[PDB]
């Protein structure tokens, strides 16, 4: 009932742990719980829609309100209607939400499978034995670019080389 | 490194036949903590 | 009622009287251990001092303080806190190492910026070299202690096994040792890093002495407070005893009247 | 990186449900007002009658 | 509800409260107002008893509050001394015990033969200065199957309701409470019992053993949990969680000031999510393994956060 809505909400809270930083989506959800509970407390608070026109009207002997307010209550059974044009325009907002949701969904789905392919590609091609440094130059001309820039610079020390391939020095 | 590290360790090391006295053991042991402070702001009671 | 609440309050005071008696006596016992260490320690220190006098080595600053984690030692904690406060006019911002919880709160209140190091777990232990040594080793890095051209320690000098006086003294520091007017009536190598060694040794040897002095005065204070407590409990015992006795008589009188009234009818 | 993407995948679908759910509750509160005036009027009617 | 010796205005406030809580329907108010005669005051419990016995006899269960018997005793005191009967201990002639005992023993859990109809009694003696050694208070204490000592000092201490739990006893039953609730509050008693000793150590403010101060820390939270504002009771299905949390020590950590905050919020949280859990406690009334685990998970879920 109300619990279906709220179970999906709180599931979304522990999902929202993974995507936290929507600070008024969560306030809106807290509100949706609030106002859902407000209508729930309203509808559970709900008195009868009329007087006990049988007993408690036959209680009052005097006749000036017992026909009057009975007929007035039965008159005012018209008590006006609910909005339902708000579920069209809020539904427009839901459409926008859905559009964006699907775009995001599709984007991350593509990326997920891209990452699967990428992992396999790193697995099926990536030396770990020998491999010519020329092949590394061929696959990364970044190698030669930095080298040429260093040769041009008059540098022959790469900074960090020593920090993970310590110098052999006997001095 | 430092002298008080030498003396400290020397006291720790000498208790490492085995036999020893209560005054000795106190002169060579401590079970304690220390709260440095700065601000209030303190790093927690860490073994002294 | 009245009678029972009087009697119970008188009993409370009695139980307290017993506790304060017990504590005062125990204080004498605990105090003895503090002193026992302190004599031998002071004798050891004195041999070093023989050198220091003849050497004429002389002498920011540190404030170090000594109290027990334990309470019910009297107003040693707060007389020392106060005598520290008096000397925390002499240095508003000086960096305080507080050995023991009871002074710690009070000084921490007076300035918290000042507090750089504080200890916890000493205040129940006898003064011993290991403790002093570890504190010393940590001290150079944290407080920059050797750097400071003074070090000063605050403690309670244990004049007698019935007293506590808050007292302070200055310990040698590595700058002081460096610039010392003499240390030439004894000789030692420049190829020995004697400032960094001797500072540390006398950092501990003097500090250990200060701790011993403080701890003994503190437990001595505990006896003083607990004795006055036993007395205070006696006075309240007497007041509620008199009340008890009168109240007891009144119940009898009221009952007696009831018996007479019944008999008369 | 794969782990990060996986979180986002599940989120993207499920959030649309919560949108629907939230707007639905609000609609129900509207209807409750019409009820409320029936509830109210009856209470008032009993009271006026009680005075009588 | 039997009201002896009380003024019409007080009673009028009481009936207003009861009618407000619309419990008046099943309530019967038997009264012997301050105005009403001393014989009538003496007779008022015994005729209240008769009304109760009709329910009891029918197999229907009912409850009789005798508030306050202390004023009934004064009425019998007056009555007897103006029948010129010799004053008893404290001017209540001895046989006052006989009078009270016959009245009190008509509260009975009757046989299945009698329809199981049990009139239950709650006597109320408003002890002046907690003087229980007074003849009528001594007498009543012996007769009754429980004593529910309350204490003014604890009221001032802010424990409202203010219950002197040390002397509060119920010598009878535990099928006098729910099975589930028996399981959770099993060590509520133990914690509290330890707490009493611990509190004594804590007084004089001597440096407590860490273990004693653990007890002290746990105990304090329990005390704040017990307190309840007048005219606000709590449904048992939602008293079982609060006690579970406390007894399973999850509250021991939670700070004393925000125990009250926590309590309110915890209830709201259980209403939202673990309302299934509440329904089960209502439906089955004995905590099963599944309920204990479910409840543990729920409690963890809101104790953390």
């Amino acid at each position: 009932a109300k619990s279906a809505a709220n179970k999906l909400d709180w599931a979304k809270v522990i999902s929202s742990l993974r995507i936290t930083g929507s600070t008024a989506t969560q306030l809106s959800s807290f509100k949706k719980r609030n106002d859902e509970a407000r209508r729930q407390l309203l509808e559970l608070q709900s008195q009868p829609t009329e007087v006990d026109f049988s007993h408690y009207r036959s209680v009052l002997k005097n006749t000036s309100v017992i026909d009057k307010i009975e007929s007035y209550v039965k008159q005012y059974k018209p008590v006006k209607i609910d909005a339902s044009k708000q579920l069209q325009v809020i539904e427009s907002f839901e459409k926008h939400a859905m559009t964006n949701a699907k775009e995001t969904e599709s984007l991350v789905s593509k990326e997920l499978k891209d990452l699967q392919s990428t992992l396999d590609n790193i697995q099926s091609a990536r030396p770990f034995d020998e491999l010519t440094v020329d092949d590394l130059t061929k696959i990364k001309p970044e190698i030669d670019a930095k080298v040429e820039e260093m040769v041009k610079k008059g540098k022959w020390d790469v900074p960090g080389y020593k920090d993970r391939f310590g110098n052999l020095n006997v001095m | 490194i430092s002298y008080a590290a030498y003396l400290n360790v020397a006291a720790q090391a000498i208790r490492s036949t085995e036999l020893q006295t209560a005054s000795v053991l106190n002169r060579s042991q401590t079970d304690a903590f220390y709260t440095q402070y700065k601000n209030a702001s303190e790093p927690t009671p860490i073994t002294k | 009622a009245t009678l029972k609440e009087v009697e119970m309050r008188l009993k409370s005071i009695k139980n307290i009287e017993k506790i304060t008696k017990t504590m005062k006596i125990v204080a004498s016992t605990r105090l003895s251990k503090a002193e026992k260490a302190k004599i031998s320690a002071k004798k050891m220190d004195e041999a070093e001092q023989l050198f220091y006098k003849n050497a004429e080595t002389k002498n920011k600053e540190l404030i170090v303080a000594i109290t027990s984690d334990k309470g019910l030692c009297g107003s040693i904690h707060s007389q020392l806190a106060k005598a520290v406060r008096r000397h925390l006019n002499d240095q508003p911002n000086a960096d305080i190492v507080t050995i023991g919880d009871k002074i710690k709160m009070q000084l921490l209140r007076t300035h918290p910026n000042n507090i750089k190091l504080s200890i916890n777990g000493i205040g129940k232990d006898a003064p011993t070299f290991q403790e002093s040594a570890l504190i010393a080793d940590k001290l150079l890095s944290v407080m920059k202690a050797g750097t400071y051209p003074k070090i000063s320690i605050f403690y309670n000098d244990p004049v007698s096994s019935l007293s506590f006086e808050p007292s302070e003294k200055p310990i040698f520091n590595a700058k002081t040792i460096e610039q010392s007017p003499s240390f030439g009536k004894f000789e030692i190598d420049t190829d020995a890093n004697v400032p960094r060694d001797l500072f540390e040794y006398t950092l501990a040897n003097q500090m250990l002495t200060a701790m011993a002095q403080g701890y003994a005065a503190e437990i001595s204070a505990r006896r003083n407070a607990m004795d006055n407590a036993s007395k205070n409990a006696g006075d309240m015992i007497n007041r509620y005893s008199i009340l008890y006795n009168r109240t007891r008589q009144a119940v009898i009188t009221n009952e007696l009247v009831d018996i007479i009234t019944g008999a008369s009818s | 990186r794969i782990d990060s993407v996986s979180q986002l995948q599940n989120v993207a679908e499920t959030t649309k449900v919560l949108f629907d759910v939230s707007k639905e509750t609000v609609e129900l509160e509207s209807e409750a007002f019409e009820l409320k005036q029936k509830v109210e009027l009856a209470h008032e009617a009993k009271a006026v009658l009680d005075s009588w | 509800y039997v009201a002896v010796g009380q003024k019409r205005s007080t009673v009028a406030q009481l009936v207003q409260t009861l009618e407000q809580h619309d419990a008046m329907k099943y309530s019967i108010i038997v009264a012997a107002t301050a105005s009403e005669a001393a014989p009538l005051q003496y007779l008022a419990p015994f005729t209240a008893a008769s009304i109760g016995e009709w329910f009891r006899d029918n197999g229907k269960h009912a409850l009789i509050v005798y508030d306050d018997l202390s004023k009934q005793a004064v009425a019998y005191r007056q009555l007897s001394l103006l029948l010129r009967r010799p004053p008893g201990r404290e001017a209540y002639p001895g046989d006052v015990f006989y009078l009270h005992s016959r009245l009190l023993e008509r509260a009975a859990k009757l046989s299945e033969k009698e329809g199981s109809g049990s009139l239950t009694a709650l006597p109320v003696i408003e002890t002046q200065g907690g003087d229980v050694s007074a003849y009528i208070p001594t007498n009543v204490i012996s007769i009754t199957d429980g004593q529910i000592f309350l204490e003014a000092e604890l009221f001032y201490k802010g424990i409202r309701p203010a219950i002197n739990v040390g002397l509060s006893v119920s010598r009878v039953g535990s099928a006098a409470q729910v099975k589930a609730l028996k399981q959770v509050a099993g060590s509520l008693k133990l914690f509290l019992a330890q707490y009493r000793e611990v509190a004594a150590f804590a007084q004089f403010g001597s440096d407590l053993d860490a273990s004693t101060k653990q007890t002290l820390v746990r105990g304090e939270r329990l005390t704040q949990l017990l307190k309840q504002n007048q005219y606000s009771p709590l449904a048992t299905e939602e008293q079982v969680p609060l006690i579970y949390a406390g007894v399973n020590g999850h509250l021991d950590g939670i700070e004393l000031s925000r125990i009250g905050e926590f309590e309110s919020s915890f209830l709201s949280y259980l209403k939202s999510n673990h309302n299934e859990l509440l329904t089960e406690i209502r439906e089955k009334g004995e905590l099963s393994k599944e309920l204990l685990a479910s409840l543990k998970s729920a409690t963890e879920s809101f104790v953390a956060t």
